[PDB]
């Protein structure tokens, strides 16, 4: 399995023009394009294909900002949509618009509420979302946004 | 630097295990050294012991064969030789269990290495006489029941003679620990 | 044409720390009515394999597992790049006969030996298939009419083709099971290596014996023919190159750290090879245990011989034999043509028997 | 009476030393020749003489392998578990033979060939029934060995 406490404190140490560069991108494959992201997943297994498509995903939310996500540890942690509830700050319609999202659209929406929220959660928690991301997920992500929101 | 040499059995009964053999041994006798040539046959436990004092046979103990040696030794005479015998270390407990008198305990351990096995052979013999060819036989770890566990290596192979009242010094006196478990006994033979 | 060659080895080493039993005991055996120093022909073989020589003369050695998550990864890793993760996955399945999922623990029924490059070859065959609308029926079936496709790739897995290989379940069953070509016994030493000594009547009188090394005998021959066909019908050449690199191995490696007690001396302390239609063995050379002269190793030599030599003429063996021994010992008189060093002796196998 | 369970998962948490050691005897009593045996088989009662027997018999078989005898719980729906004989006769490994000597066997000549059987067959059963067995292991209990391993390969059949 693909360390992930590991890349985020990773990122959270980068220089900062690095970190700037990294942040251009607008689709997650354009980091193929990127030397700095190379770079920094090169020691969690880049070249293994199997992980590719897992860390393109991680790296892209993480590229929301050097401190947007913001890993707390779990006293099951704090899923995606718990977080993005919490926040106060995302309208229910954007979990909406995000689900139906096509590919790579869903991503760069998923960025976006990163940047708006600021989120506090278990980042390992959700890498393993990212690693897998299919349509169960985003319904689980929905369900636990509404579920929070009504509580709350 | 006298002796006798003799070759004893022990019944099954009483050679069940390792301090009943000593026993068995020393009741044959109103000290020594020994080496177990087989455990358990049916009859029971073959001996070689060498001795201070006459065996007699008893009930359980009973003597084969006995005569009476004393050693003749030239120095410089290369000899075969066998030794049983247990290569150790002694250290602090790294599990750092304490003594009644109340301090960290000591702990013998076996030397685990063929090297180091033949090193501490050497270094006994010392200056006594050279090892020219040694094998370093290894055997099962021997239990007891206090209660505990030795760890033997058998030595056979050819020396050659340095010191010879040295030499019979330590065949009378035995090489190394558990003396009365079997080891220690070094027979020396004829090329 | 002779379709056996016999390996006869005899080595010099030390009797200790080779091969030991459940219970810190070195490995013997009793022959003759005395009790010899044994190293076991598991030992023997999986020392070649992962030996040096091998990996630079030979090649890669198999994958040998019971874990086939493990493999799973491997195989993925390894792979990856050339087919889809679910060729990949598939294939294995099929080969191994359980469901490759990403569970944590997948365990075959034993521990099997698997070459990587058959497995590709494999994921080629089953790609192959999903393009061409082949149920894994017919797919069976189709791999079943041409076997030496198959082992063609056993040359990335020739432990393998050497000392066999059976499956218990899956594809495998029907395509994988190795008949191997390499017969091996457990080298078994010539002489007691107990000290030959009553010591109660040695304290009155108070050949010289080694004890820091003995002499060994090692047999194996190979079936020539069989080594062509499990390796998918390569050519005596290739068939008399790797028993070259047997001879090499068989006279020169010892398990574990360990080496020759002459190593850096000479190359080999004796050894003979001799192509014949009938496997035989020369083990009985030393049913009467060699008693040492100046230690063990030219009184076996001398054992050798005089046993060779009535055993070929008894029998009429008449198909070529070479030795290299360095020793003088009385000649061995049969036509067997001596060699000066041990490279030529591996020169004239890799010649079939006449340079 | 003693525990079963207790005695099995000490087995599978003995050291491999120990193990090996055990796994070494050729007879029931050559165990009692052993320093690891009484420490395994204290807690259970060993120093009760009433228990002595049964203990020596149950650790022989064990003795075959650290895990060749497979524990498995009953069902909660059955009223016991699988027993030895049918566990033999599930196997396959095992000839009619072999079950047939072994019941008409003689003390002792009874528990080698048992062990035997069980490295060969390797097999799952409810280990407190198979231990109950050994505890009593009588005429009865034989018989009723031989009962279920012809009575399941007929069934299976």
């Amino acid at each position: 399995e693909i360390d992930a406490m590991a890349l985020y404190r990773a990122w959270q140490q980068l220089d900062n023009g690095s970190c700037a560069q990294i942040r251009r991108v607008s689709e997650p494959d354009e980091l193929r394009d990127i030397p700095a992201f190379y770079r920094l997943v090169q020691p969690f297994g880049w070249e293994n294909p199997r992980h590719q498509q897992a860390l393109l995903r991680m790296v892209f939310c993480l590229s929301a900002g050097k401190n947007v996500i913001r890993h707390q540890d779990k006293k099951t942690g704090i899923s995606l949509g718990r977080a993005l509830a919490n926040s106060g700050r995302i309208n229910e319609r954007r979990i909406f618009q995000l689900i139906r999202a096509d590919r790579t659209a869903d991503m760069v929406q998923l960025r976006r509420l990163l940047t708006h929220a600021e989120p506090v959660l278990d980042w390992p928690l959700m890498a393993r979302m990212l690693t897998w991301w299919g349509k169960r997920e985003r319904q689980q992500l929905l369900e636990d946004f509404v579920l929070t929101t009504n509580k709350n | 630097a006298w002796m006798y040499l003799s070759k004893v059995i022990i019944a099954r009964a009483w050679s069940r295990d390792l301090y009943q053999l000593h026993q068995g041994l020393w009741h044959l006798f109103p000290d020594f050294l020994f080496h177990v040539e087989k455990r358990n046959t049916p009859e029971g436990c073959h001996v070689l012991l060498q001795s201070a004092q006459m065996p007699v046979s008893t009930a359980v103990a009973t003597v084969i064969k006995t005569k009476q040696v004393e050693f003749q030794l030239q120095v410089g005479v290369p000899l075969y030789f066998r030794l049983r015998a247990n290569p150790i270390k002694t250290i602090l407990d790294n599990q750092k269990r304490l003594d009644s008198k109340g301090n960290i305990k000591r702990c013998r351990v076996p030397l685990i290495k063929e090297a180091e096995q033949i090193a501490w052979l050497q270094r006994k013999l010392g200056n006594a006489a050279r090892v020219e060819d040694v094998h370093p036989i290894s055997e099962r770890p021997q239990y007891f029941s206090k209660s505990g566990k030795i760890q033997t290596v058998c030595f056979e192979g050819v020396l050659t003679i340095n010191d010879a009242p040295a030499l019979i010094d330590l065949v009378q006196q035995g090489i190394g620990p558990a003396k009365s478990m079997g080891c220690g006994l070094l027979s020396l033979a004829p090329l | 044409m002779s379709n056996f060659i016999n390996i006869h080895v005899l080595i010099s080493h030390s009797p200790s720390c080779l091969n030991r039993d459940d219970m810190n005991m070195q490995k013997d055996a009793i022959f003759g009515g005395k009790r010899r120093v044994r190293i076991s022909s598991q030992s023997l073989k999986r020392a070649m394999r992962k030996s040096g020589y091998y990996a630079q003369n030979i090649g890669e050695s198999s994958l040998r597992t019971i874990h086939l998550a493990q493999l799973r990864d491997v195989l993925r890793q390894k792979l990856g790049e050339r087919f889809d993760q679910k060729i990949i996955d598939k294939t294995l399945a099929l080969l191994s006969g359980k469901s490759v999922d990403e569970a944590e623990k997948i365990s075959a029924d034993a521990v099997t030996p698997w070459v990587v490059g058959e497995i590709a070859w494999f994921c080629e065959q089953v790609a192959k298939a999903e393009a061409d609308n082949l149920d894994d029926k017919k797919l069976l079936k189709v791999l079943k009419e041409d076997i030496a496709a198959i082992r063609v790739n056993l040359q990335q897995g020739v432990d393998i083709a050497l000392s066999g290989r059976m499956a218990t379940s899956g594809m495998m069953t029907e395509l994988g099971k190795v008949d191997g070509a390499m017969s091996i016994a457990h080298a078994i030493t010539t002489h007691q290596v107990d000290s030959d000594i009553d010591w109660f009547t040695a304290v009155d009188d108070l050949g010289t014996q080694e004890f820091s090394s003995g002499v060994f005998y090692r047999y194996a021959n190979i079936n020539l023919a069989q080594l062509q066909e499990n390796l998918g019908g390569a050519s005596r050449e290739q068939a008399l190159e790797i028993a070259t690199h047997v001879v090499h191995m068989l006279a020169t490696e010892v398990p574990g750290a360990k080496q020759r007690t002459y190593a850096a001396f000479n190359p080999a302390d004796m050894v003979m090879v001799n192509f014949s239609d009938m496997p035989l063995s020369m083990a009985n050379a030393f049913e009467k245990a060699v008693k040492a002269k100046d230690g063990f190793l030219q009184p076996s030599i001398q054992a050798f011989n005089q046993y060779w030599d009535r055993v070929a003429n008894g029998y009429g063996l008449n198909g070529a034999a070479a030795q290299f021994s360095l020793s003088d010992v009385d000649p061995i008189t049969a036509q067997v043509k001596q060699m000066p060093t041990l490279e030529q002796l591996k020169s004239w196998v890799r010649n079939n028997g006449e340079a």
